């Protein structure tokens, strides 16, 4: 699964779930 | 929301905007319902992070004035006690924000109707998923609040192998799945607005969606459903 809160990131490590970090620098 | 359309203008009153410091502005991360007016439902996992977040009721276009807004900080923060940001399949996915002040209550800022305890929903029933969430895969926030009907997916389906399996769990409602229209990041902390008996209560709050995308067929967008944690809600607010 992957959350739908809508965060910056730089790494996928920072994002929550199976959620990867983006090139744009967000979530999803 | 992904396949939805632009809301008529404060039709969901009780729909907010989570908000984070971002700079010397802010930025939207996700959705709630205000449920007292001083008082915010949301997902537990839009909290994870301790940031500085702040709640716009009477919201419609995040980056335009509105004349219908009203800004309050997020002054007190409780999240379920179960929840677990190492494993949102667990569930527990909510959370209560005491705001800084009480709101105004008008028009555009009204209270969340809830539904009683221990409700279920039956297969297909009518509801629609609200927020400023993106409108497609590795697209941007939506400017104006956007909704989008997503009937239900019972637990039986939804919880069927072809579906989600046991990720789904009873404490859940799933919507929508039809590989077109779907919750998306942005929109967590969200309404699923159900109809039943001519009146539009609150039965979810968007939590998660497949690690293959928002919109994925077979994969609704999985709600914490709100009738399961009826009695925590109210003891949040009694223990004041
Ligand atoms: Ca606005």
């Amino acid at each position: 699964p992957c959350t739908l809160e809508y965060m910056r990131c730089k790494q996928d490590s920072d994002c929550l779930a199976g959620c990867v970090c983006g090139p744009n620098g967000f979530c999803g | 929301v992904v396949g939805g359309t632009e809301a008529q203008r404060n039709s969901w009153p009780s729909q907010i905007s989570l908000q984070y410091r971002s700079g010397s502005s802010w930025a939207h991360t996700c959705g709630g319902t205000l449920i007292r007016q001083n008082w915010v439902m949301t997902a537990a996992h839009c909290v994870d992070r301790e940031l500085t977040f702040r709640v716009v009721v009477g919201e419609h276009n995040l980056n335009q004035n509105d004349g219908t807004e009203q800004y309050v900080g997020v002054q007190k923060i409780v999240v379920h006690p179960y929840w677990n940001t190492d494993d949102v399949a667990a569930g527990y996915d909510i959370a209560l924000l005491r705001l800084a002040q009480s709101v105004t209550l008008n028009s555009y800022v009204q209270l969340g109707v809830l539904p009683r305890a221990g409700t279920i929903l039956a297969n297909n029933s009518p509801c629609y998923i609200t927020g400023w969430g993106l409108t497609r895969t590795n697209g941007q926030l939506a400017q104006t609040l956007q909704q989008a009907y997503l009937p239900t997916v019972d637990y039986a389906i939804c919880s069927s192998s072809s579906y989600w399996g046991s990720t789904v769990k009873n404490s859940m409602v799933c919507a929508g799945g039809d590989g077109v229209r779907s919750g998306c990041q942005g929109d967590s902390g969200g309404p699923l607005h159900c109809l039943v008996n001519g009146q539009y209560a609150v039965h979810g709050v968007t939590s998660f969606v497949s690690r293959l995308g928002c919109n994925v067929t077979r994969k609704p967008t999985v709600f914490t459903r709100v009738s399961a944690y009826i009695s925590w809600i109210n003891n949040v607010i009694a223990s004041n």
